[PDB]
RNA sequence: AAACUCCAUAUAUAUAAUUUUAAUUAUAUAUAAUUUUAUAUUAUUUAUUAAUAUAAAGAAAGGAAUUAAGACAAAUCAUAAUGAUCCUUAUAAUAUGGGUAAUAGACGUGCUAUAAUAAAAUGAUAAUAAAAUUAUAUAAAAUAUAUUUAAUUAUAUUUAAUUAAUAAUAUAAAACAUUUUAAUUUUUAAUAUAUUUUUUUAUUAUAUAUUAAUAUGAAUUAUAAUCUGAAAUUCGAUUAUAUGAAA
């Protein structure tokens, strides 16, 4: 959680400055993994020891903010990241219904590739 | 309830002598105190015992009627009872006082 | 059980040549299922160590190589 | 200083308290009424079948002797029906102290006011 | 459930349509889950690592 | 054998209802019901009269896991709310189709035998259906008839004659003429070999001797027949149609039985279940305007969508699954036009009534009547009932030894 | 007591339970076929029928494979398995478990029963 | 009529509690190119929907047992306090201070 | 060493524009107890005391980790690693098939069962959880078949949403209510009867065998179909009909 909150306290003084209204950090629910492990390296497998990880995690929401805006803090706070913090980043743009200029699998070709060789086209003769 | 608190009342036996280890030589039967919690529990089981002879396929319905039975006076647990109560009575003097 | 819609287990066998020539087939594929035109020919299927000479009858059709080449010894103590 | 600021009712006249009992957690509304209680909605019946949970839900309103004097609207979540019934308990006992202070030590004597700490333990 | 099926099965077909998806009224094995299943060949072939470290 | 004569065998449920348990009760002397004086029985405890009694009994209005056996004989509290507001509409309302709810316990099967109590005395011949499973259940024989393409059942129709003929008074009956000649097959073992057919003529024979008939399994069906049809054209005696635990009906829309090709049948192909959703739908019309239909569902029933779209209490969902939604029996619902009424739970001063009623019955035990006070005992009874339910009130007076 | 085609049946024995019990060949699915088939009602007892409905039932019997037809079918296909020289029919004749159990403990009801004349 | 037959079309897409119609698409290696295609669906929706010249498909109510299941797998806490219980006469009553009142002048 | 700690618990502050909603929550920080006080009694080293009770205050009742020494020359050279010694066309390496699943007896640990304080059905405005999992995926709803109105169960078809406090695995289950339940003539049926009517009573029929295995139990086995896989023969899982052992 240390580098974890004091990012996150460093990504709301950058946002201020660039004019991004912004909330958080809200803490989501700490996910817990476990592991147990018998100690002996053989046998005697009734002493076990646990293991676990913890992953921490924040949200903090950006709001009334221009697009371009929002790239720039998404660029300066990735150039000062700090050490074993992972960042997603999911962006909402709100359109217009009708766009202009808008917004074949490998296993298929093969198929018909195989269809086509003689070692099947053989048999599919009527 | 009240019928029912008379009747472990007045079925379960004061004292019951047990065996102590006491020694190499052969263990005594000294006779021993029971509190109200022990003394329910003896009551209770030959309440139940004699419960289950009854025909009912349902426990409910015996043991209502055994409940029943034993309030009004006819029980044949109270033979349990007096045969411990001689027992008793017998080794008085193996009691220690201390 | 193999599930009827997909066919039979087929394998690559010389069946041609047995069938014009009677020469035995010598196949390690235990798991080849019987096809009707196997009956009449002659094989030898590997059970591990030797190769068990068996000829195909119509009772066999379904059923496969391997389950007539036994691939254990009988169980016997020492009494 | 201190970190405790006197309870007090709210807007409506309802005093809200949280009880926690196992894995259960509960919120209840108690305002003076007429013996109403409404259980995430639903009858006390219908959502509690048990009478032993009904009897330690009125307990500490059974201590105070004001069982027909309040209304309860009791939300509960998690665990199972002895859990809410008794974090129910718990919480109504907490919201009673701010109708009459003086019936704390009534409350705490009779162990409604005690948070149980029971919980299943992973063996060791 | 008192839509005709014929309604229905229009239904189907046309939604089918315009959300590219495959439509099979009969219900005939056609294999297309091996089409749509993902191909775990590069994660499957990195469990040792990148081969071209510096030695 | 291990079985005595007075051997209490059976099991809880069945040896409160059977074994005659209110003997020892202590008799109690309560006003009589009756609805003409609602005024001075109204909020108070009373017993039915002995002309109720002889008539409830042989409706089936009395049910087992009522507590009934606490008392020497079964006793209502007239409400105002439940009993008097319901009397009233069964009155003045010109439809007169009504179907009795609320949560399970609340009082709705009492409601009914209060309104079977009000039937008798006020001279209407009663037909109650009081456990609708037994003919669907697929415990009895069923028959098919070919002039009726009805599943007919004779061992339960031989049963519900027999109700419908205890339980009347014989003046009413008697009074209903016959308006067809009817032809049946002789069944009684006295002159069956000599009589091949017990006919019954018009004007000269009543209503009274159709219900002593004793006809062959396969003619019984037609005997029911017969009987409602009677029934439904008079316009002397008013008929009062009802059947407890309805909501057994709406849910099991197909019967156990099964047809020649291993098919379950349809409750509607069933000759009862034809008849009673023929009077509920309005298509059997009764010709005298007194005549009603009291239906009440019950808790121990399992619910879907049927009855609540029925009653316009949730609107129609068209991909509901037939086995939560039977549209066939909503139809016939709204087309007789049946209204609900909801019996509403207990208010305190009822509670009060009650309480003060069982302990002059000795019902209490001394934890209740002894070092409380009155007020404590009625305000903590109210709580644990969930305000109001009268069967968790029974409950948590006589049934919790804790 | 009736009874139907030799076997012989309590009078409060259910029918299509009774049906399903005696009868080898016969379940609950086939028993309650059976029934419907002949107008008898889910929970009807042997005592309530008549000799007519006896006969019925006996003669929808017959025109099944129950009895000795179908254990022949059955003894007939494992016959077959010993004759082809099947892994499966060896171990028929050896009394040992046939369906990949494993024999280095239990397999003691395999031994009691597995058999070519299997009953 | 044509708001009825784009959500009859849309299927398990549509949620009638909330109105939102929803759908993803990740079948390309790139973020573009998916966002063209759920475009692209969109116009074709759109343009049947609007297109009720052979079927308008107002004989076929909409289907939501897609929306029911999953609201059975969310909490649903629907229950609100009963407005005749509150006794807004029994909340406590500000106190005069003069000192507050004093220190405002 | 103990403690000081960390967890749990209680409380306070901060964070969430309370639609990622569980605010009854999430998780950062801080506080709290190794509880405290008064009185009577019994002992004492009798005093500024312990054991006890009584009264008062309090949410306060549980845990983890916490290191030093020695032994069994206890297990492991088969998690990997080292010396010595041995093999080097083989004691190294690859492929196909087989084996590790054999079966007299014996032993350990489990599962299921031997029925009525207990098993089986049914319970849709859907009684009530927690902790986990889903990019080497979790798979909704719907439709089709088994298969019957439908539900249920299994599989196929199709692949919605979600790579997640959002969607899915997943409507927890027991509980509770109703019905049913061999042994059990304690039943069922036919008549009559009732102020027990889902029921009572009467008279007839309802079996014989039987220390015993039923409508308990589900081993074994026949046939058909399905799932995963390139492949299910030795040797996998599931379903249907039939089989129905021991106990
Ligand atoms: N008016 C009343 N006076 C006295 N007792 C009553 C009254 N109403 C109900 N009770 C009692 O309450 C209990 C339940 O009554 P009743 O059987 O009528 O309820 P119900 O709603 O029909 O039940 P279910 O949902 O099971 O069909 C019984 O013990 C009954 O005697
Ligand atoms: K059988
Ligand atoms: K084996
Ligand atoms: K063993
Ligand atoms: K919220
Ligand atoms: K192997
Ligand atoms: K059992
Ligand atoms: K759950
Ligand atoms: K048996
Ligand atoms: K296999
Ligand atoms: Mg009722
Ligand atoms: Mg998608
Ligand atoms: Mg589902
Ligand atoms: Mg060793
Ligand atoms: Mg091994
Ligand atoms: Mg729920
Ligand atoms: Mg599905
Ligand atoms: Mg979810
Ligand atoms: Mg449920
Ligand atoms: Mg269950
Ligand atoms: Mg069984
Ligand atoms: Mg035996």
């Amino acid at each position: 959680n240390e580098n974890l909150d004091f990012y996150s306290d460093f990504i709301l003084r950058t946002g201020y400055y660039l004019g991004i209204p912004l909330t958080g950090p809200k803490p989501l629910p700490t996910r817990r993994e476990r592991w147990t492990v018998i100690k002996s390296p053989f046998v005697h497998a009734k002493s076990k020891e646990n293991f676990e990880r913890h992953t921490h995690k924040r949200l903090i929401r950006a709001w009334d903010t221009n697009p371009e805006v929002l790239q720039m803090l998404i660029a300066y706070i990735t150039k000062h990241s700090m050490a074993g913090v992972g960042m997603k980043c999911n962006f909402f743009q709100r359109s217009e219904i009708s766009l202009d200029l808008g917004s074949t699998s490998a296993v298929g070709q093969k198929v018909l590739e195989l269809l086509d060789s003689p070692d099947f086209k053989k048999h599919l003769e009527k | 309830i009240q019928a029912l608190e008379k009747s472990l009342d007045e079925l379960a036996p004061l004292m019951m002598t047990k065996t102590f280890n006491t020694g190499v030589a052969k263990a005594s039967v000294i006779p021993v105190p029971l509190n109200k919690r022990q003394r329910n529990r003896i009551a209770w089981n030959w309440i139940v015992q004699s419960a289950n002879q009854r025909v009912s396929s349902d426990f409910a319905v015996r043991l209502g009627e055994e409940l029943t039975a034993i309030a009004k006076g006819t029980s044949s647990a109270f033979e349990k009872r007096d045969q411990i109560h001689k027992t008793a009575i017998a080794h008085r003097a193996y009691i220690q006082l201390k | 059980s193999r599930s009827v819609w997909k066919g039979p287990n087929i394998v690559p066998l010389p069946i041609r040549e047995a069938m014009t020539k009677g020469t035995p087939i010598r196949t390690n594929a235990r798991a080849a299922t019987i096809l009707p035109q196997f009956v009449g020919l002659k094989f030898q299927i590997h059970n591990g160590k030797e190769y068990v000479p068996i000829e195909i009858s119509e009772d066999m059709v379904g059923h496969k190589l391997g389950e007539f080449a036994p691939t254990r010894k009988r169980f016997s103590y020492t009494q | 200083s201190n970190n405790i600021k006197i309870k007090t009712l709210d807007e409506f006249g309802r005093s809200i308290a949280v009880g926690k009992r196992k894995s259960s957690t509960a919120k209840v509304f108690v305002v003076r009424g007429t013996g109403e209680i409404l259980v995430n909605g639903r009858q006390l019946n219908d959502y509690f079948l048990k009478m032993k949970d009904r009897e330690s839900i009125m307990y500490p309103l059974q201590v105070i002797e004001s069982v027909g004097k309040y209304n309860i609207f009791a939300t509960t979540s998690g665990g199972g029906p002895t859990g809410q019934a008794e974090s129910i308990m718990h919480a109504i006992a907490k919201a009673l102290v701010v109708f009459n202070p003086l019936l704390k030590s009534r409350l705490h004597k009779a162990g409604v006011l005690t948070r149980d700490y029971r919980h299943v333990e992973r063996k060791k | 459930m008192n839509v005709p099926k014929a309604r229905l099965l229009k239904v189907a077909e046309l939604s089918a349509k315009i959300f590219d998806q495959n439509f099979n009224p009969s219900g005939i094995r056609t294999g297309s889950k091996i089409l749509n299943e993902r191909l775990k060949g590069p994660s499957v072939a990195s469990y040792y690592g990148n081969p071209d470290i510096l030695k | 054998k291990r079985v005595t004569p007075g051997s209490l065998y059976k099991n809880w449920t069945n040896t409160t209802h059977t074994a005659q348990l209110q003997q020892t009760a202590v008799p109690l002397a309560l006003p009589i019901f009756n609805f003409d004086d609602i005024s001075k029985t109204l909020n108070k405890v009373v017993s039915y009269s002995n002309k109720q009694y002889k008539s409830l009994h042989h409706l089936g209005s009395f049910k087992k896991s009522q507590f009934n056996e606490l008392f020497q004989k079964p006793v209502c509290l007239v409400r105002e709310d439940a009993t008097n507001s319901f009397l009233k509409k069964l009155v003045s309302h010109p439809v007169k189709k009504f179907i009795i709810t609320g949560e399970p316990g609340v009082g709705k099967t009492v409601l009914l035998s209060q309104a079977h109590a009000y039937a008798v005395d006020s001279k209407q011949i009663i037909i109650n259906i009081s456990y609708p499973e037994l003919f669907l259940n697929g415990r009895n024989d069923f028959s098919y008839d070919d002039d009726l393409k009805l599943f007919i059942q004779p061992m339960y129709l031989k049963k519900l004659i027999r109700k419908i003929l205890k339980a009347n008074d014989p003046a009413l009956l008697k009074s209903i003429e016959l308006s067809k000649d009817y032809k049946f097959s002789n069944a009684n073992p006295k002159n069956a070999s000599v009589k091949p057919f017990v006919t019954l003529n018009k004007t000269k024979n009543t209503v009274l001797d159709l219900l002593s008939v004793m006809t062959h399994p396969h003619n019984r069906g037609k005997l029911m027949k017969a009987i409602i049809d009677e029934l439904s054209v008079q316009s002397k005696v008013p008929i009062m149609f009802t059947v407890d635990n309805f909501s057994k009906v709406l849910t099991t829309a197909y019967s156990a039985y099964r047809n020649t090709e291993n098919k379950q049948i349809y409750s509607l192909d069933l000759q009862m279940g034809k008849l009673m959703m023929d009077i509920i739908s309005g298509e059997t019309k009764f010709a005298n305007g007194e005549s009603s239909t009291i239906l009440a569902i019950s808790g121990v029933d399992r619910t879907n969508k049927t009855l609540p779209v029925a009653l316009g209490k949730i609107p129609v969902d068209p991909y509901v699954t037939r086995y939560h939604y039977e549209p066939k029996f909503v139809e016939l619902l709204q087309k007789g036009n049946v209204t609900e009424f909801e019996v509403p739970k207990l208010n305190k001063q009822e509670v009060n009534e009650l309480i003060d009623y069982y302990k002059q019955s000795n019902v209490l035990l001394d934890k209740d009547i002894t070092g409380k006070k009155w007020e404590n005992l009625i305000d903590e009874k109210y709580f644990l009932s969930g305000n109001g339910n009268p069967r968790e009130l029974l409950k948590s007076l006589v049934l919790s030894h804790r | 007591v009736v009874h139907i085609l030799g076997k012989g049946f309590k009078g409060k024995e259910v029918i299509k339970i009774a049906l399903a019990s005696k009868f080898y060949g016969i379940g609950k699915t086939t028993a309650e076929k059976i029934c419907s088939k002949l107008g008898l009602y889910p929970w009807m007892r042997m005592h309530q029928l008549s000799e007519p409905q006896i006969m019925s039932i006996a003669s929808e019997l017959s025109t099944m494979t129950i009895e000795g037809d179908a254990r022949a079918i059955v003894k007939d296909n494992i016959a077959l398995k010993r004759k082809i020289g099947s892994y499966s029919g060896m171990r028929h004749t050896l009394h040992l478990p046939v369906r990949g159990q494993h024999t280095r403990n239990n397999a003691k009801t395999a031994r009691k029963l597995n058999k070519i004349d299997r009953r | 009529k044509s708001l009825h037959k784009f959500r009859i079309l849309a299927r398990s897409r549509y949620d009638h509690t909330t109105d939102i119609f929803k759908m993803s698409s990740d079948k390309f290696e790139h973020a573009s190119q998916n966002a063209r295609y759920l475009h692209d669906i969109l116009q074709r929706l759109l343009a049947e929907s609007k297109d009720l010249t052979e079927d308008d498909f107002s004989d076929v109510p909409l289907d939501t047992r897609h929306t029911i299941a999953k609201s059975l797998r969310k909490k649903k806490r629907d229950y609100e306090f009963p407005e005749h219980w509150k006794r807004p006469e029994d909340a406590p009553k500000k106190k005069f201070d003069i000192v507050d009142q004093l220190l405002s002048t």
